[PDB]
RNA sequence: GAGAAAGAGAGUGGCGCGGACGCUACGCCGCGACGAGUAGGAGGGCCGCUGCGGUGAGCCUUGAAGCCUAGGGCGCGGGCCC
RNA sequence: CCACGCGUCCCCCGCGAGCGCACGGGGUCGGCGGCGAUGUCGGCUACCCACCCGACCCGUCUUGAAACACGGACCAAGGAGUCUAACACGUGCGCGAGUCGGGGGCUACGAAAGCCGCCGUGGCGCAAUGAAGGUGAAGGCCGGCGGCGCGCCGCCGGCCGAGGUGGGAUCCCGAGGCCUUCCAGUCCGCCGAGGGCGCACCACCGGCCCGUCUCGCCCGCCGCGCCGGGGAGGUGGAGCACGAG
RNA sequence: UGAAACCGUUAAGAGGUAAACGGGUGGGGUCCGCGCAGUCCGCCCGGAGGAUUCAACCCGGCGGCGCGGUCCGGCCGUGCCG
C-alpha cells in the first residue's frame, strides 16, 4: 500500500494538435525537432502553440500588431503570431512589418504588402531563425471573446457584473426583480 | 512534395493491407514491401525497385531519375541482370552506393535481390 | 453520428448513465420553467435575475421601421468611401475637402468613438452627436444635415 | 589533414582522462580523513567517560542528533493529524526508513507519530550499510540506484558531496548541508524484519516495536536489511 | 510551389504535339484531405431520399 | 428543471405540431415546375417581353 | 555519460571501391513511480452487426452465406483465423 | 605511506608503449548423456474422470441479501436514452469586421452539383444605456485677446498626441569568458553578471459613454424661450478602453 | 438450409454428502504434428570435378552528380525595375 492520491497523477495537456490537416502537422514535425535540439524555449513556445485550439489561438489584428510594434527597442524585428493577422480598418498609416503567421487574411496581405514589408510563414522562419534569434512573439486577445463575459461570479448576485444569458434583449426580458430596487431588490 | 503527400498516402491509399496486427503496402517500387516512409515508392525522386525477370531468371531493377517527375512512362528505367549471384548484388550495391542514388534503401535491395535468386534456382 | 455517441459505451452497465439510487424518471420537477418562485427560486435568482415582474410603458402597435437610425463611429467613418477619395485628400495642396455621405453607405447617425485623421470632410449625415460633430470640427470640417 | 586533428582528440581524452584520475585520489584521501575523525568521534566519547569517572564526576553524553524513523504500522484507518506528519517524513509505505535531525522542531513531530513510527539512534554501521544495500537517490524526481559517484556528485557537487562516504559522513556526522543531502536521499525501502516484531501496537517500553527504542534501532535495521 | 511547368497538349494518336499549355495555379492550391472528406461527407447526404 | 446556467426559454412546442409540419422535399420539384411554366410562357407570349409589362 | 555555464571552430602575424537493424515520427526507443472500486465521467478498440461512397485486376459451383465439431491456434478481453 | 625527477624566484622552519588477469555497465559453456516405425515421443489449451484446497444463486431496491424479500421452468427470435427544434459550452474546418444563400432565379447518376452580387433583401456581429422623450464611448501643452484682490483660460493659431503601476512566457543589449606549445590578434558560433522593450492574462489606480443625485458658474442663436449646450463630485449599467464574429 | 431447449439409440468415462464451479496436477481418451535418427545460413581450407569464365581494354546504349569556381540555350516566380 501506498499513501498517495491519483488525482491530478494524469496531467492534462495537448502533445499532437486535435486538427488533422497535414500542413499544421508538417509544421508540428518541423517544430518537435526544433524544440528538442535547440537550447531556445521559443521553439517550445511555438511548438506548444501549434497543438492550441481556435479559441486558445484568437486573432490578433493589424492595429495591435503595429501598436506592439512602435515599442522603443523592437525595430527591424520580425514579429510572431501563430493565430491568424487579420485586417484592422481604423487604422490608416501602416508601417513596414515583417509578420510570420499560420494564416494571414487576404486584406491584411494587401495592406502589408502595399506597405512595403513580407510575410513569411513558419517553414521560412525555420530556415530564417532556427532559434528564434530577434523575433518577437505576440498572442491575440485571448478574453477578447464574448463567451468570458457569461464567465465568473453568477448574476442575481451582488457586485458582480455578469452577462446572464437572454434570449432577447429589451425592457421586457430580465429587468424586473433581481434588477430594481423598486420591485424586489438590486444586487 | 513528398511530406505532405506521404501524410496523404499513408492510411489512405489502394496499395495498403492492415491485417492481423501487420501493415503492408503493395507498390511496385516498395523495398521491403511495408508501409513505412523510406521505402514508399510512389513519393519519393529519386527510387530503387527490384523485380523479377519476365523471364523465369533474372533480376530487373528499377530506377526512378529526376525529371519527368509527372511523367510516368518515361520515369523508371529498367535494367535486367541475369548473372551470377554475386556480380549481381555487386551491380546492384554499385548502383545504389557510387551513384549517390538513395543511400538508405542498399541494403534492402540488395536482400530482396538475394532473396528473388534463392527463389529462381531450383526447388529443393 | 450514433457510432460516436455515448450509448455505445452504456450498453452492458444496467443504469445507463442515469443511477440506481435516483432512477431516470419521467419529469421529477415539473415539465418546462415551472416554479418560478416556489422551487427554483435559488435558480432563478442566482442566474437570471429581474426575471418576474413588470417594468416600463406598454407601447401597442410598434413599428420597428420608424426608429430606424443606425450608427457610425468616426474611427470607420472613412471605410466607407474608397481609398483614392483620402489618398487625394492627403495629396490636394487646394483644400477640397471629399464629401462623405454617410446615408448612401447606410448609416443614418454619426457618432464620434476614434481619432480621425488630420485632413479636413464634409460628413452629411442624418444625426450627429455632439462629440463626432465638434471632432469633425476639430480636423476642420463641415456637418452638413440631410433629411 | 587530421594530423593535429586527430592528436588534440586524445589530448583533450587524456586530459580528462587525467582529471578522473586526480577526483579518484581526491576522494580516496576524503575516505581515509574521515576514517580518522570516525576514530577520534569514538575514542573521545570513552576518554571523557574515563576521566569523569577517574573524578568522581558523571559524563552525560551530547543528545545525539541524528535518528532513523521506520513506519511499523498500515496505510488502513489513520488520523488526518497522525497521516500529515508522516507525509512530511515520507514513510508513505509501511517499512520504510528516513534518517531525520533532531531538534524541539522535529521531536514534537515524531511524538505525534509515536504510535506508528519505531525510531532510534542509528549506528556508523547501520547508517554505511543502508546507504550501500537500500540507499537511492532522488535524481530529476525519478529513483535512480547509487551505483557510481558521479550520480551523487552531479546532484551534491555544489555542497562539496562528491563520493558516498561523503553523503554517509553528512548524514552521520549532521552537517550544514543535512536539508539537501537528506533529501536527497529516497525513502529506504526496508523490508518486512528477519525474526518478527515483538508487537506492532503497542510501545517499545512496553513490550513492543512502537516509539522510541534508541540504542535498539541497530538490531532493528540489522535484520530488516 | 511557386513553379509552374509547362504542360504538354497531347493529339489523337497518342504522341505529343507543339501546343504546349501552362500549368493553372489550380494545381498548386494545397491538397487537403480533411477538407476533401469533410465536404464529400456533407455532400453526398444531399442526393437522399427519405424513409420512415 | 433547470440545470446550472442558460437561457430559459419558451419552445412554442407544446401544440400537437407533428400532424401540421411541412416538409419541403418537393422544394426541386417546384424548382423545375416553375422554370417548365416560365419557360412555356415565354414561348407563348412569342416576341412579347418575358419578365411582363 | 560528462561532478563543474559554455567550440571535437575557422584564419593572420614570431593497393583492396567496403560499413547489420532502423524512422507505419500517430513510428520506434529509454528510464522512474504506480495499478482497489459501486453511482458516475472519460479514453482506446486491428471487438462485433446492417447498409452507402471508395478501394483489394478481392474471394466464389474445383462449392459463398448459414450450421455442427472430442481438431490446430491467436488475443488480458470483446472476439477472430485456420 | 594513492610519496619519487631536474632546473629557476621567494616565505617559514598536458598524446610512453604493449600484452594479460578480473568479486568490474543483468549467462554462458570453445561441456555432456539417453531414447526413438507400429509402439512410442510432444500437444500448456479443448472431451471425460479422479483427488486436495477453495467454493451459498443471479438480477434487484437497500444502511445491510444466500436470504424465510420480490422477478426467473427451459430454449430460439424480437426487445428499451431515439429523432426534430431551441439554448449553452468544448472541440475541428472556411472566411474574417465581416459572415451566410438556407428563399428565389440561370444553366441514368442528378430531387445532386455549379452559378448569381444592382438577387446581402435579411439574420447574427461591428454600441451601449434609459420606463421613456432621448443621448450615445481620451486628452494634454504653448502664444494673443484675497476676469480679478476662468497664479486659475472664455475663444482662436501652432505642437504632442489614445493611459499608468506591479507581476509577466518570449525576446534585445553584453562586464567577462568557452585552451593544445606560447604571444599579439580578426571573423562565425556559444555561455553569462547586470540592464532594457515587455505578449496574453491577473490585480489595482486612472479616464470616456448612458441613467440618477448634489454643487455651481459659463456659453449658443433664425425663432432670446417653462429653449439648447457645458463642467465638478459620487453613484446605477449585461458598456468603451485599437475588434472577434 | 434444418440451430437451441427436449428426447431415442450407440460409444467412452463416472457415480453414497443434489448437481454445477475456481486453483492445481494426475489418469484415460480423441485427433494433430503427415514427428518417429533431426536444423540450417554466410566466410575460409582441402579433395575431386564441369563450364566458353573473371579482371583489364574497345564499341554502342542508358542513368547519377571540386557545381562546367563562371559552358551554351530555354522556361518559371506567391520577385523587382525600366
Ligand atoms: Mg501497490
Ligand atoms: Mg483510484
Ligand atoms: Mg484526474
Ligand atoms: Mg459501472
Ligand atoms: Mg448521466
Ligand atoms: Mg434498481
Ligand atoms: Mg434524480
Ligand atoms: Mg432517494
Ligand atoms: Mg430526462
Ligand atoms: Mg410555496
Ligand atoms: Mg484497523
Ligand atoms: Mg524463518
Ligand atoms: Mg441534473
Ligand atoms: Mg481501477
Ligand atoms: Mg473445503
Ligand atoms: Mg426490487
Ligand atoms: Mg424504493
Ligand atoms: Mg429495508
Ligand atoms: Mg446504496
Ligand atoms: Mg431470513
Ligand atoms: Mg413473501
Ligand atoms: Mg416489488
Ligand atoms: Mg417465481
Ligand atoms: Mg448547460
Ligand atoms: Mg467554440
Ligand atoms: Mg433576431
Ligand atoms: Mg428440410
Ligand atoms: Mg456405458
Amino acid at each position: 500500500g501506498v499513501d498517495i492520491r491519483h488525482n491530478k497523477d494524469r496531467k492534462v495537456r495537448r502533445k499532437e494538435p486535435k486538427s488533422q490537416d497535414i500542413y499544421l502537422r508538417l509544421l508540428v514535425k518541423l517544430y518537435r525537432f526544433l524544440a528538442r535540439r535547440t537550447n531556445s524555449t521559443f521553439n517550445q513556445v511555438v511548438l506548444k502553440r501549434l497543438f492550441m485550439s481556435r479559441t486558445n489561438r484568437p486573432p490578433l489584428s493589424l492595429s495591435r500588431m503595429i501598436r506592439k510594434m512602435k515599442l522603443p527597442g523592437r525595430e527591424n524585428k520580425t514579429a510572431v503570431v501563430v493565430g491568424t493577422v487579420t485586417d484592422d480598418v481604423r487604422v490608416q498609416e501602416v508601417p513596414k512589418l515583417k509578420v510570420c503567421a499560420l494564416r494571414v487574411t487576404s486584406r491584411a496581405r494587401s495592406r502589408i504588402l502595399k506597405a512595403g514589408g513580407k510575410i513569411l510563414t513558419f517553414d521560412q522562419l525555420a530556415l530564417d531563425s532556427p532559434k528564434g534569434r530577434g523575433t518577437v512573439l505576440l498572442s491575440g486577445p485571448r478574453k477578447g471573446r464574448e463567451v468570458y463575459r457569461h464567465f465568473g461570479k453568477a448574476p442575481g448576485t451582488p457586485h458582480s457584473h455578469t452577462k446572464p444569458y437572454v434570449r432577447s434583449k429589451g425592457r421586457k426580458f430580465e429587468r424586473a426583480r433581481g434588477r430594481r430596487a423598486s420591485r424586489g431588490y438590486k444586487n | 512534395s513528398a511530406h505532405l503527400q506521404w501524410m496523404v498516402v499513408r492510411n489512405c491509399s489502394s496499395f495498403l493491407i492492415k491485417r492481423n496486427k501487420q501493415t503492408y503496402s503493395t507498390e511496385p517500387n516498395n523495398l521491403k514491401a511495408r508501409n513505412s516512409f523510406r521505402y514508399n515508392g510512389l513519393i519519393h525522386r529519386k527510387t530503387v525497385g527490384v523485380e523479377p525477370a519476365a523471364d523465369g531468371k533474372g533480376v530487373v531493377v528499377v530506377m526512378k531519375r529526376r525529371s519527368g517527375q509527372r511523367k510516368p512512362a518515361t520515369s523508371y528505367v529498367r535494367t535486367t541482370i541475369n548473372k551470377n549471384a554475386r556480380a549481381t548484388l555487386s551491380s546492384i550495391r554499385h548502383m545504389i552506393r557510387k551513384n549517390k542514388y538513395h543511400p538508405d534503401l542498399r541494403m534492402a535491395a540488395i536482400r530482396r535481390a538475394s532473396a528473388i535468386l534463392r527463389s529462381q534456382k531450383p526447388v529443393m | 453520428p450514433s457510432r460516436l455517441r455515448k450509448t455505445r459505451k452504456l450498453r452492458g452497465h444496467v443504469s445507463h448513465g442515469h443511477g440506481r439510487i435516483g432512477k431516470h424518471r419521467k419529469h421529477p420537477g415539473g415539465r418546462g420553467n415551472a416554479g418560478g418562485m416556489h422551487h427554483h427560486r435559488i435558480n432563478f435568482d442566482k442566474y437570471h435575475p429581474g426575471y418576474f415582474g413588470k417594468v416600463g410603458m406598454r407601447h401597442y402597435h410598434l413599428k420597428r421601421n420608424q426608429s430606424f437610425c443606425p450608427t457610425v463611429n468616426l474611427d470607420k467613418l472613412w471605410t466607407l468611401v474608397s481609398e483614392q477619395t483620402r489618398v487625394n485628400a492627403a495629396k490636394n495642396k487646394t483644400g477640397a475637402a471629399p464629401i462623405i455621405d454617410v446615408v448612401r453607405s447606410g448609416y443614418y447617425k454619426v457618432l464620434g468613438k476614434g481619432k480621425l485623421p488630420k485632413q479636413p470632410v464634409i460628413v452629411k449625415a442624418k444625426f450627429f452627436s455632439r462629440r463626432a460633430e465638434e471632432k469633425i470640427k476639430g480636423v476642420g470640417g463641415a456637418c452638413v444635415l440631410v433629411a | 589533414n587530421f594530423a593535429e586533428l586527430k592528436i588534440k582528440r586524445l589530448r583533450k581524452k587524456f586530459a580528462q582522462k587525467m582529471l578522473r584520475k586526480a577526483r579518484r585520489k581526491l576522494i580516496y584521501e576524503k575516505a581515509k580523513h574521515y576514517h580518522k575523525e570516525y576514530r577520534q568521534m569514538y575514542r573521545t566519547e570513552i576518554r571523557m567517560a574515563r576521566m569523569a569517572r577517574k573524578a568522581g564526576n558523571f559524563y552525560v553524553p551530547a543528545e545525539p542528533k541524528l535518528a532513523f524513523v521506520i513506519r511499523i504500522r498500515g496505510i488502513n484507518g489513520v488520523s488526518p493529524k497522525v497521516r500529515k506528519v508522516l507525509q512530511l517524513l515520507r514513510l508513505r509505505q509501511i517499512f520504510n526508513g528516513t534518517f531525520v535531525k533532531l531538534n524541539k522542531a522535529s521531536i514534537n513531530m515524531l511524538r505525534i507519530v509515536e504510535p506508528y513510527i519505531a525510531w532510534g539512534y542509528p549506528n556508523l554501521k547501520s547508517v554505511n550499510e543502508l546507504i550501500y544495500k537500500r540507499g537511492y537517490g532522488k535524481i530529476n524526481k525519478k529513483r535512480i540506484a547509487l551505483t557510481d559517484n558521479t550520480l551523487i556528485a552531479r546532484s551534491l557537487g555544489k555542497y562539496n558531496i562528491i563520493c558516498m562516504e561523503d553523503l554517509i559522513h553528512e548524514i552521520y556526522t549532521v552537517g550544514k548541508h543535512f536539508k539537501e543531502a537528506n533529501n536527497f536521499l529516497w525513502p529506504f525501502k526496508l523490508s518486512s524484519p528477519r525474526g518478527g516484531m515483538k508487537k506492532k501496537t503497542t510501545h517499545f517500553v512496553e513490550g513492543g516495536d512502537a516509539g522510541n527504542r534508541e540504542d535498539q534501532i541497530n538490531r532493528l535495521i540489522r535484520r530488516m536489511n | 510551389a511557386c513553379a509552374r511547368p509547362l504542360i504538354s497538349v497531347y493529339s489523337e494518336k497518342g504522341e505529343s504535339s507543339g501546343k504546349n499549355v501552362t500549368l493553372p495555379a489550380v494545381f498548386k492550391a494545397p491538397i487537403r484531405p480533411d477538407i476533401v472528406n469533410f465536404v464529400h461527407t456533407n455532400l453526398r447526404k444531399n442526393n437522399r431520399q427519405p424513409y420512415a | 428543471a433547470p440545470s446550472r446556467n442558460g437561457m430559459i426559454l419558451k419552445p412554442h412546442f407544446h401544440k400537437d405540431w407533428q400532424r401540421r409540419v411541412a416538409t419541403w422535399f418537393n422544394q426541386p420539384a417546384r424548382k423545375i415546375r416553375r422554370r417548365k411554366a416560365r419557360q412555356a410562357r415565354a414561348r407563348r407570349i412569342a416576341p412579347r417581353p418575358a419578365a411582363g409589362p
